[PDB]
């Protein structure tokens, strides 16, 4: 038993929810 | 004006709360729940007007009924551009295009059409 130390992530590039719709103003 | 990436399907939007979905998952309520988590943002209901397709090569002209008086709001993008329809998905002026490119479910957007936008507030 061991815990996971040195752990990298994985870079997923992402896009805002309010992006997707028409911005009124 | 240029096609956005994002609505390509497999796409990954980050909501209100941080969480994540598919661009071809998200429904109604993730953009209400995400709005009313919103401390700075609005929901608004878009409804159309006319869709005077227009102009120049496959550009669309929409209009809107915004804000609680029906305010006359106008709209210039490519015919696949999406709206998302209240509870009805995304809808365009060219669902076969749009279907085409973003490999999502696209209904015809008609007048009547009540859409989804933001605003501050």
């Amino acid at each position: 038993m061991f815990v996971w130390t040195n752990v990298e992530p994985r870079s997923v590039a992402v896009f805002p929810w309010h992006s997707l719709v028409p911005f009124l103003a | 004006p240029t096609l956005p990436p994002y609505f390509m399907k497999g796409s990954i939007i980050q909501l209100a709360n941080g969480e994540l979905k598919k661009v071809e998952d998200l429904k109604t309520e993730d953009f209400i729940q995400s709005a009313e988590i919103s401390n700075d943002l609005k929901i608004d209901s878009s409804t159309v007007e006319r869709i005077e397709d227009s102009h120049s090569p496959g550009v669309a002209v929409i209009q809107f009924a915004v804000g609680e008086h029906r305010a006359q709001v106008s709209v210039e993008v490519l015919v696949e551009y999406p709206f998302f329809v209240f509870g009805q998905g995304w809808s365009s002026c060219c669902p076969e295009r749009t279907s085409q490119l973003f490999d999502l479910p696209c209904s015809k957007l008609s007048v009547g059409d009540v859409c989804i936008s933001l605003t501050l507030k």
